[PDB]
């Protein structure tokens, strides 16, 4: 069934799992017409599919011409999303196949389940977990190839960096979950602390900085502050 | 007309022919129903006075044979059995008939309910999906499980009602899923009507049947059948006028004949919200939703 803080670790087991977040797939702006009317005009989007174990990102780009003449954009995105996962699986050998997939949002479950009939074994489940997957386009390098992109495209990443090396992938998606739950609830301040300190760069086959272990721990307890602060900012505390 | 000769009734029962019903008490001098219409199905079912559990009965078509019951005290049950003697059986009717032992099946000639009811409700057909090919009568209670309850344990005592799935490969064409499970019209048209039912007429028959299948035995997988029938005529943006126009005549009985206290378990409020108020077909069913609001106001 639903994924919650009970079944946490199975996210971490060696059966293969994907998430599936479709937050960023259909994206717009909202502007006035000459008229005074509102409209809205289509930027490139992105699903965003993640293996928590292995930290690899399937990152399909999602091109504004995709809704040109259509309808209902909102509700074809959760179906476009479900055919690109479709397709994905079925591109993949099948000892890569996940064993689940994992969706953000329960809208994507049946347009999912119906783009997998042909793959009955694989389990397709919702989440009570609130993840910050949306956060995902405040990733400078990220945002930078889905705004570039002139064309469908798929790009892959280890949203782990080499954080795998060092420490175990319950620890990097906590991380991971840190940083992206920070910078979706107050992104300036997050993006200050992740590059405040000149001297630690982003390699260029990287996302996030080249922090030491001491470092990472600076800033993670730094990204906590944040996060109790704005939640006093909002509710006053 | 037609008679259903009883041998005795040795157990207190509540006897139901059709939509009438009467009681029996044990031991007391009944030997059947008389003046039953020919031209129609037929359903003959029983409830214990004991044991209101089990609610079990008869479908028959007088035309296919001279039927009767016989309390069997082995198996504990009224049981339905096919006289082959004709000149035995006009004899023993026609002595019953004499010492007015019969109850009269009681229709009012205004009355058109069972007609509506059974309209493409047909025994042949009916035989196939309660399979039991030896009698000429179809056996049903209220525990027998269909086709599709045993795939999610007795196939021989199962209800082989079509099955209908709307996230199955059946349903869905490679290519066209979000069309095809937002606008079920390829199911409903090719699948269904032109592939295996063959024609309105037998959707309709197994519709009608599930529908009273539910009713007089509470068969809960009779229910889930009836509905997911209508669902999928609802969910169609493309459905035949005169399928629409039949099917409102159709769920109009079906709804008044309904107990008013029974609406809680035999209907299901997300079939019906949807199919009179978001579907494709929403303002197609103008009699079924007149008396669903001014009936059932709670459900919706
Ligand atoms: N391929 C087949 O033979 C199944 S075609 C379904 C069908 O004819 N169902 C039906 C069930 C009960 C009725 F009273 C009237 C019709």
């Amino acid at each position: 069934g639903a994924m919650n803080s009970s079944n946490y670790a199975e996210l971490f087991n060696n059966d293969i799992k994907l998430f599936v977040d479709d937050t960023n797939v259909y994206r717009v702006t909202v502007h006035k017409t000459f008229e005074g009317n509102v409209a809205t005009k289509a930027i490139n989007g992105c699903i965003f599919t993640l293996n928590p174990k292995t930290g690899h990102l399937f990152l399909k780009i999602i091109h504004t011409s995709v809704w040109a003449g259509q309808k209902r954009l909102s509700q074809l995105a959760k179906w476009k999303t479900a055919e690109e996962v479709s397709a994905l699986v079925r591109s993949l050998p099948k000892e890569e196949q996940p064993k689940q997939i994992i969706v953000t949002r329960k809208a994507m479950l049946d347009p999912l389940e119906v783009h997998m009939l042909d793959f009955p074994n694989i389990a397709i489940r919702p989440t009570e977990l609130r993840l910050p997957f949306s956060a995902a386009m405040s990733i400078d390098k990220l945002s930078d190839v889905v705004m570039k992109a002139t064309e469908p495209q798929m790009v892959l990443f280890n949203i782990y960096d080499d954080w795998l090396d060092r420490i175990s992938s319950y620890t990097a998606f906590s991380r991971l979950t840190l940083l992206l739950r920070a910078l979706k609830t107050n992104e300036e301040s997050a993006k200050m602390i992740l590059l405040s300190d000149p001297t630690i760069t982003i390699k260029s086959y990287h996302l996030w900085p080249s922090f030491t272990d001491e470092q990472w721990i600076t800033i993670e307890s730094q990204m906590r502050d944040l996060i109790l602060t704005e939640y006093g900012r909002k509710y006053n505390v | 007309m037609n008679t259903v000769p009883f041998t005795s009734a040795p157990i207190e029962v509540t006897i139901g022919i059709d939509q009438y019903s009467f009681n029996v008490k044990e031991n007391q001098p009944f030997h059947g129903i008389k003046d039953i219409p020919i031209g129609h199905v037929h359903v003959i079912h029983f409830q214990h006075a004991d044991n209101s559990s089990m609610r079990y009965g008869y479908w028959f078509d007088c035309r296919m044979g001279n039927f009767y019951i016989q309390y069997d005290p082995k198996d504990g049950l009224y049981k339905m059995m096919e006289e082959r003697d004709g000149a035995k059986f006009e004899n023993i009717v026609h002595n019953f008939k004499e010492r007015q032992m019969m109850v009269s099946y009681p229709k009012i000639d205004e009355d058109d309910t069972w007609y509506n009811l059974t309209e493409f409700v047909q025994m042949d057909k009916i035989r196939k999906i309660v399979r039991k090919d030896e009698n000429q009568f179809s056996y049903v209670d209220s525990s027998m499980t269909t086709v599709q309850e045993n795939e999610l344990s007795d196939p021989a005592h199962s209800l082989n009602y079509t099955v209908i799935n709307f996230k199955s490969r059946e349903a869905i064409r490679p290519g066209h899923e979000m069309e095809d499970f937002l606008d079920k019209s390829y199911y409903l048209n090719t699948v269904m009507l032109q592939g295996i039912f063959k024609n309105s007429s037998n959707y309709f028959g197994e519709l009608q049947f599930a529908f009273l299948n539910a009713m007089f035995f509470g068969n809960y997988g009779s229910s889930l059948q009836w509905h997911a029938m209508i669902e999928l005529i609802c969910s169609s943006a493309t459905v035949p006028k005169h399928m629409l126009d039949k099917l409102d005549e159709i769920l109009y009985y079906q709804i008044k004949t309904l107990p008013e206290q029974y609406s809680d378990i035999l209907l299901n409020e997300r079939v019906w919200n949807i199919c009179l108020y978001s579907s494709f077909q929403k303002n197609s069913l103008h009699n079924t939703e007149k008396i669903m609001e001014n009936k059932y106001p709670e459900l919706l």
